[PDB]
């Protein structure tokens, strides 16, 4: 029975009208020590999905290899596979849902919180959760780990329910994920300034933006705090 | 010579094995079927044969899954096995990958299934020919499975006894049934013609015809008895 040794914390995601955003800090925290820098959570799979993986970096690597063999699996025995039996986010999710459970049943849990975000080739927004209790649910907005408690309410203003999707656009959604990051940077210890942010659209395709920096920086209110409660 | 036909682990000087050609013959010894298809529907029409007229036929269509199904030609003991495994692969895809299994890949696992007993001593190449029809993402398909394991994507083919006359009906009219779409009845009309040329010393009955159809919005359905009396 594995325990987390090194862990990623927080992937945030949301739905918008023509596709989805998935984003996460880049960090492999070895507990209290911020051990590893430049660790990349977001792995493109096929070209219409990004799967983000938080939790044990040790389990992550293993999941990365399984994901790469799923792409390779689709090529094998197919005359083509870029629109014939092209790899959808949903197929990937189902392949993962089964293995996390199977492993849970053998009592060696893949210790992860996973969000699969993508778009289908049917025009359908896909965004769904799986984790190491093998629990699954579909929801319009998702977040894992610390970020569930913290950042997910904030996105829930932007989209509460599934009839405010057509009234939210790509510039606005992008804006909301970055303000969500700012907040994870401030108020979470295993969150770095470094972050990656991927936009999968069914029209624009994959945009993977790497090494963005938190901005809109508030620290200039800090000189007016003097003492702990009573101190002149 | 033919002292070499008693083992399937022995080759001939003419670069054959004898057991595999003999397994080919075994198809012919059984009933007759004609497959043909259109871009938005796939159809098998198969002759049911009975032992005597108190005997009430043999079911020649085995429904695989709700997007695939197949007909048999040759020995029945053999067919029940091959069918079972194939159904198992369609249910595996539906559970673990949330997919309707492609006709092309499914046919290809069967080719691999055939070679497992060909190589190993004991067991035999199977003595039944299968025509698999299905409707996936890449639309309608008709595959011709062979004892050898040669799998052939075709617009129309026929196997069994005196099946060369169906291929002559299908060859003349090849381009005509490709152009039919949206009308299942008319693919059935073409099939009914086809299986007429195959017969010798017989005439079609409401219980000789067994007509099997899968298409775009129609799942796999097997018509029998009083559902084949609109096209008798």
């Amino acid at each position: 029975t594995q325990q987390p040794i090194v862990t990623g914390t927080s992937v945030i995601s949301m739905k918008y009208d023509n596709g989805v955003i998935i984003a996460a800090d880049n960090l492999g925290s070895y507990g209290s020590l911020l051990r590893f820098n430049g660790v990349e959570r977001l792995i493109p799979v096929g070209d219409n999905t990004v799967v983000g993986i938080s939790g044990d970096i040790s389990d992550m690597q293993h999941i990365e290899r399984l994901l790469k063999d799923l792409v390779t699996e689709n090529a094998y025995d197919n005359p083509l596979a870029d629109a014939e039996e092209a790899l959808e986010p949903s197929y990937i999710f189902e392949y993962l849902a089964t293995v996390m459970y199977q492993r849970r049943s053998k009592m060696n849990p893949l210790w992860n919180a996973i969000i699969v975000a993508g778009v289908q080739s049917n025009g359908d927004q896909f965004l769904r959760y799986v984790n190491l209790l093998g629990v699954t649910y579909s929801s319009p907005t998702l977040a894992t780990g610390f970020g569930a408690h913290m950042a997910n309410p904030l996105l829930r203003k932007v989209v509460d329910r599934e009839s405010d999707i057509p009234k939210t656009t790509v510039q606005v959604a992008e804006e909301a994920i970055v303000n969500a990051m700012r907040v994870l940077y401030y108020r979470d210890a295993r969150s770095s300034r470094n972050f990656s942010l991927a936009i999968i659209d069914k029209n624009t395709g994959l945009t993977f933006k790497k090494n963005l920096q938190v901005e809109n920086m508030k620290w200039d209110f800090a000189k007016d705090i003097k003492g702990y409660g009573t101190q002149k | 010579r033919n002292n070499y036909d008693g083992d399937t682990v022995t080759f001939s000087p003419t670069g054959r094995l004898f057991q595999v050609e003999y397994a080919l013959e075994a198809i012919k010894q059984g009933s007759v079927t004609v497959g043909l298809r259109s871009n938005t529907h796939a159809v098998l029409v198969a002759l049911k044969r009975n032992a005597d007229e108190l005997s009430s036929y043999q079911k020649k269509i085995i429904k695989c899954d709700e997007h695939m199904g197949l007909s048999l030609a040759g020995l029945a003991p053999d067919a029940r096995v091959l069918s079972n495994y194939l159904r198992q692969q369609c249910n595996y895809s539906s559970l673990v990958f949330n997919r309707k299994l492609a006709v092309e890949r499914a046919g290809h696992l069967l080719c691999d299934k055939a070679q497992k007993n060909t190589q190993s001593y004991g067991g035999r190449p199977y003595g039944v020919g299968l025509l698999i029809i299905g409707y996936d993402k890449s639309g309608a398909h008709l595959l011709e499975f062979q004892p050898s394991g040669n799998v052939t994507e075709l617009y129309g083919t026929a196997i069994g006894a005196r099946s060369q006359g169906a291929k002559t009906y299908l060859e003349r009219t090849l381009d005509t049934f490709i152009k039919i779409d949206g009308n299942p009845d008319e693919l059935i009309k073409a099939g009914v013609e086809a299986i007429s040329q195959s017969l010798r010393d017989e005439s079609l009955t409401v219980d000789n015809l067994s007509i099997a159809i899968v298409g775009k919005d129609t799942p796999f359905t097997i018509y029998d008895g009083e559902a084949v009396a609109k096209y008798i």
